[PDB]
């Protein structure tokens, strides 16, 4: 039940990664490490850079 | 914008 919010693009540069736009929603699955992983809207999952998002 | 951290997922 927890959002982060883009704070940046972020495109992709791995499989396990995900693509983000600046102010997108998504949901928050793990934050134990440097990078996070996410749910978007399109109910696709990957790792972005933590200092990209915003918790909310 | 800053660097991305160092991957390590």
């Amino acid at each position: 039940e927890v959002v982060v919010v883009a704070k940046f693009d972020y495109v992709a540069q791995q499989e396990q990664e995900l693509d983000i736009k600046k102010n997108e929603r998504l949901w928050l699955l793990d934050d134990s490490k440097s990078w996070w992983r996410v749910r978007n809207s399109m109910n696709k999952t990957g790792f972005v850079p933590s200092n990209y998002v915003e918790r909310k | 914008p800053p660097p991305v951290p160092n991957p390590d997922y």
